[PDB]
């Protein structure tokens, strides 16, 4: 006699913010940037090929200064590359060999690295000797972990599998607050510019938005059908991108919680396996797992470049913080750093 | 008839019926192994990033067979001619050690590319089936050294020949000696031959021992090893067989009158011609054979 | 804690042949590079040898080249000097420092305590006019060094050292590449500079900061050291 | 080429080095992927052979290293961490398995991976165990050897 | 109560979550132009720059 009735006060809620979503839905992008110049075609070539590597990578992340990028793989090898030159300045072994994630602290003291061991395993850098050491095993995840990033040197928001986000603190190895809201596993994370908001991609094709001080979803969005495989933040923060199975990009809005454009294209029948944003906003870089990634547009869904130069699929991409290049891991254990 | 070169006597013949065949299979084999080499490389170094270590002999044997079809316009002109080479002496003497740099380069890599599968099909866990690109680079080039460290000698052995009214530019020319020249010809055939013919021949009883003969693929690549075998012997024998009978024929009896050497010697140089027919068929069996 | 315990030396012959082992106790060997320094009495210091990661790149000073040979035994944790024909300028005290070097490294980070070896009887020049500072606490001090040739390089950065002898103890590296501060020294130390001149600013004098002032250039072998300049109350 | 950079990269070498070495050793292991329904005896066999996170088990038979990665320990959705284990030898099945085989059967990630059934109570190879378990290993041993032919033929071009 | 708590959860969400704050897809649109265009000389991949600045060069 209690289902019933909460179940149609859910349906209820759903139509009226559907309905109120709907109201502002008047205007379209597509129609208001069809005035502005386009870039027009963009030719990015392989800079750099970073090699060492001997399997699939799986993850990579730059620094804040944008010149080193730590690089995981199946091999259990993590490797601190130096972009500008190609020459390693660390190779830190990892217990396990099925790391599907690695990090990388703002201040370059601190290196993250995650898999299916359910640990996210901080390493030290900065240390009195010149090996990198372990310095702590975050557990407490009840399944695989997918993602984790670093809010400072301190602070730490994981991602796992078992529909939950947690907020560690470093010291202490416990979670001070705990994310529950979404139903399917999480695959993506996406820490806002000022530190305040992410957005975590479900397997529910549904992507929630949190507060990394209270611990509620502030929002949630739909759209897409298939689990979401990707998120990226807009360099502003008030917008994000959604990449997912179905072979669709989907940007959305933050302040106005709705589709805001999509991006789709017929001869493109493969999922997409990450999906970053460019320096201005412009140029919303998509790595399908059809064996080459293509450059977009934010504005007008012109399918501007592609990026064809690697054997097999590209599993992460990354752009720089100060926007001079991106670099792609692929499958085929090669970084090519693309400008 | 009889000439002697450097205090050796020998029998050259400048006759007829060389400019009725020779030229027409020449020229028709110029036009098709440009385009077949052609779209090799395009496919090899342009529209295709991964380079695999049997693909980098691959890419060996592909590079020995465009310079030799390039080379091959300058036999045509040669022949057209009637044997008399009007280009000067450099260019003879570079396009001699040219002919045998790269017929031996690609007898070579054929041999280096049938040991590979020969170690891919019998012996799958050895260590020369993973090897690293820098050691296949090494070897390329460590085996592209052997090949010009055998062939300075025809680099420098001599410069075209005055004879008659003409010019002759040649180096498999018929003297009663045996030098180093005709035992490496002997060489590289007999011993690419049998080491072909090993890894063939194992490769075959593997394949079909294991259990394997039930696959499609398989017997597309079972065939094309076994085409491989035999147009490599079909290509490299009636060369070599006539080279044998012509040195039967100097031994016994021999700097004679020469004439019974003229009907024999038509025969080599025609089936000379017949070895770059071999690369020409390279491109249709080798690289033309993904599904 | 770090630390690099050297034995050997005391008294030898003109023309003999002596042994210094420097052993870092239970620390990475095989990353770090090593220098040794050697320290004329009462003068300054002067780079000796040095031995790369690995063995894979040994270099000599001029003036002890073909006479002096250094070794490194990764798996005892040891270093080794082997001197021939032990002149009579070769006393002096040797060192032992660590330097690793990667992208954002601090070489010469430790010193060793060094051992006194007792004797019976071109390249970037560097220069300190100054030579003694006799400062009260309290008020910034500044001390500058300058090159003979620009230590800038095309990459940016300039590699020039800073080092603070405390007395009756082995420098220490508290300025790395003309800008940086070396872990563990407070932040009042500050220096600066631009291809030629270079500068040490202290915001205050404390009591234990008293001690003499290397500067030390890092571009290419043989790397010459300073004229040291004491600072006094 | 300052002298910190010519160090620095002769560091890096070093690394390249030890990276080369680390790879050739484990090069010569083969992995293979542990799945069934968990209650017909996968760890019966499993010992049989011998003689959080997943179970990992490791043995080499001859002149070859085998790792076995038991999967039983979690329980979450298959598919989703299928795209990790995309690169593997071959998959064994010990015998909802009628419905686990047909999404293994034509799963998009593995059209090229055999996989290898046992009947304890891309090709697929069958085979009864008995009570030595040599002829057991005898037969996955000569699967991965077949699987290993197909893969070195189709890098050749062969295949 | 497992049922009813995960209701009263849900409920709990979908009330205060609801649409709080929300502008027009124009003004949205309008922002994210404004920024780009803001910010289209500092991007070097929308205007691909000289190699003399570039760091990364053969
Ligand atoms: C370029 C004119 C040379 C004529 C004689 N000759 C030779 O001296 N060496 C050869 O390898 C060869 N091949 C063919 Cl056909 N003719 C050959």
């Amino acid at each position: 006699s209690e289902l019933d009735q909460l179940r149609q006060e859910a349906e209820q809620l759903k139509n009226q913010i559907r309905d109120a979503r709907k109201a502002c839905a008047d205007a379209t992008l597509s129609q208001i940037t069809n005035n502005i110049d386009p870039v027009g075609r963009i030719q990015m070539r392989t800079r750099r090929t970073l090699r060492g590597h001997l399997a699939k990578i799986y993850a990579m992340h730059w620094g804040t200064d944008s010149r080193l990028l730590v690089s995981a793989s199946q091999d259990g090898k993590l490797i601190i590359w130096d972009s500008y030159t190609t020459n390693k300045v660390h190779a830190i072994p990892l217990r396990s060999s099925w790391v599907m994630t690695c990090a990388y602290a703002p201040s370059g003291n601190y290196v993250a690295c995650g898999g299916l061991d359910n640990i996210c395993s901080i390493y030290n850098l900065k240390t009195r000797e010149g090996n990198v050491r372990v310095s702590r095993e975050l557990a407490g995840h009840t399944g695989y972990l997918s993602c984790c990033r670093f809010l400072d040197d301190n602070q730490i928001v994981t991602s796992s599998g078992d529909t939950t986000c947690a907020l560690w603190d470093i010291e202490t190895g416990q979670q001070t607050t705990t994310f529950t809201g979404h139903t399917g596993d999480v695959m993506s994370l996406s820490l806002a510019p000022d530190t305040r908001l992410f957005v975590s991609g479900a397997c529910d094709a549904s992507a929630k938005l949190w507060d990394v001080r209270e611990g509620m979803c502030r929002q949630t969005f739909t759209g897409h059908e298939s689990d979401i495989n990707a998120i990226c933040f807009f360099p502003n923060g008030n917008a994000f991108a959604t990449g997912s199975d179905d072979a669709t990009c989907r940007l959305f809005d933050l302040r106005a919680d709705q589709e805001l454009m999509t991006y789709s294209h017929d001869n493109i029948i493969c999922g997409i396996t990450s999906v970053s944003f460019s320096k201005s906003g412009r140029l919303l870089l998509a790595g399908y797992d059809d064996f080459n990634c293509n450059v977009w547009d934010a504005l007008k869904a012109d399918r501007a470049g592609v990026l064809a130069g690697h054997d097999n699929r590209v599993s992460c991409l990354g752009v720089t913080d100060d926007g001079m290049a991106v670099a792609t891991g692929s499958w085929d254990s090669f970084l090519k750093i693309w400008n | 008839h009889f000439l002697e070169i450097d205090k050796k006597n020998c029998c050259v013949f400048r006759d007829d019926f060389i400019v009725k065949v020779l030229p027409p299979v020449l020229g028709l084999e110029f036009i098709f192994g440009l385009l077949g080499n052609g779209l090799a490389l395009w496919i090899f170094c342009f529209h295709l990033k991964s380079w695999k270590s049997s693909r980098i002999f691959l890419f060996n044997l592909a590079v020995a067979d465009f310079l030799l079809i390039i080379c091959l316009p300058f036999l045509m002109d040669n022949y057209v001619r009637r044997w008399d080479w009007k280009f000067g002496d450099i260019p003879c003497r570079l396009m001699l050690f040219m002919l045998a740099m790269n017929r031996q380069g690609s007898i070579i890599f054929l041999t280096v590319v049938a040991v590979d599968r020969y170690f891919r099909v019998v012996h799958p866990h050895h260590a020369l089936n993973k090897i690293s690109n820098r050691t296949a680079a090494i070897i390329s080039c460590l085996l592209w050294g052997i090949t010009i460290g055998l062939t300075v000698h025809l680099l420098k052995k001599k410069m075209p020949i005055q004879n008659g009214g003409a010019n002759l530019c040649s180096s498999f020319s018929i003297c009663h000696t045996f030098q180093w020249h005709e035992a490496m010809f002997l060489l590289e055939f007999f011993l690419p031959l049998g080491i072909i013919l090993f890894c063939s021949a194992r490769i075959i009883w593997s394949l079909r021992q294991r259990q394997m003969d039930r696959h499609a693929k398989i017997k597309r690549a079972i065939t094309f090893i076994m085409v491989v075998a035999i147009v490599f012997v079909i290509c490299f024998l009636p060369s070599v067989v006539v080279r044998i009978r012509i040195f039967w024929l100097l031994h016994t009896s021999g700097t004679q009158n020469c004439e019974v050497y003229r009907s024999v010697d038509l025969a080599f140089f025609i089936t000379l011609s017949f070895t770059y027919m071999n690369s020409m068929l390279d491109p249709v069996v080798y690289y033309f054979s993904s599904p | 804690d770090v630390q690099l315990v050297e034995s050997g030396g005391g008294l030898v012959q003109p023309g003999g042949s002596r042994k210094l082992s420097c052993s870092a106790s239970g620390f990475a060997f095989s990353s770090f590079g090593m220098h040794w320094v050697r320290q004329a009495p009462e003068k300054g210091l002067e780079w000796v040898a040095y031995i790369s990661s690995g063995s894979g790149t040994i270099y000599y000073a001029d003036t002890v080249k073909g006479r002096f040979t250094i070794s490194r035994d990764d798996p005892k944790n040891t270093l080794f000097l082997q001197m021939t024909s032990l002149r009579s300028e070769d006393t002096a005290m040797y060192y032992c420092v660590r330097s690793i070097y990667y992208y954002g490294s601090s070489p010469f980070d430790f010193w060793g305590q060094g051992t006194t070896l007792t004797v019976s009887s071109s390249d970037i020049v560097m220069t300190q006019a100054t030579s003694s500072v006799p400062v009260t606490p309290g008020e910034s001090v500044s001390i500058s060094c300058r090159s003979s040739k620009s230590l800038l390089h095309s990459n940016g950065n300039t590699y020039l050292y800073w080092f603070l002898q405390r007395p009756g103890q082995s420098p220490q590296l508290l300025i790395y590449r003309m800008s940086n501060l070396a872990s563990g020294v407070p932040d009042r130390f500050s220096g600066s500079g631009s291809g030629t001149a270079f500068t040490l600013t202290i915001s205050r004098l404390e009591a234990e900061d008293v001690g003499v002032y290397y500067c030390m250039q890092h571009l290419e072998y043989p790397l010459t050291f300073g004229a040291g300049t004491k600072l006094e109350l | 080429l300052s002298a910190e950079d010519k160090a620095a990269v002769e560091r890096s070498k070093m690394i390249d080095r030890n990276l080369r070495e680390d790879g050739e050793k484990a090069a010569r292991e083969v992995k293979l992927l542990l799945l069934g329904a968990g209650e017909s005896g996968k760890s019966t066999i499993v010992k049989q052979m011998k003689i959080t996170g997943i179970v990992e088990t490791h043995f080499t038979f001859k002149d070859l290293h085998f790792k076995m990665f038991d999967v039983g320990g979690q329980r979450s959705e298959r598919k989703k961490w299928i795209h990790c284990f995309e690169g593997v030898t071959a998959i064994i099945f010990c015998v909802e398995s009628m419905k686990l085989f047909d999404s293994i059967c034509n799963n998009k990630w593995f059209t090229d991976t055999s996989i290898i059934l046992f009947l304890n109570k891309k090709e697929i190879y069958t085979h009864f165990t008995c009570a030595t378990d040599t002829k057991n290993v005898q037969f996955v041993f000569d699967a991965v050897t077949d699987v290993i032919i197909k893969n070195n033929l189709k890098d050749c071009g062969l295949f | 109560t497992a049922s009813i708590a995960q209701a009263r959860k849900l409920v709990e969400q979908l009330k205060m979550e609801a649409n709080i704050d929300r502008i027009k897809v124009s003004k949205a649109a309008a922002d994210l132009m404004a920024y780009c265009e803001a910010h289209a000389k500092e991007d070097p991949l929308l205007t691909p720059v000289p190699a003399s600045e570039n760091p990364f060069r053969e």
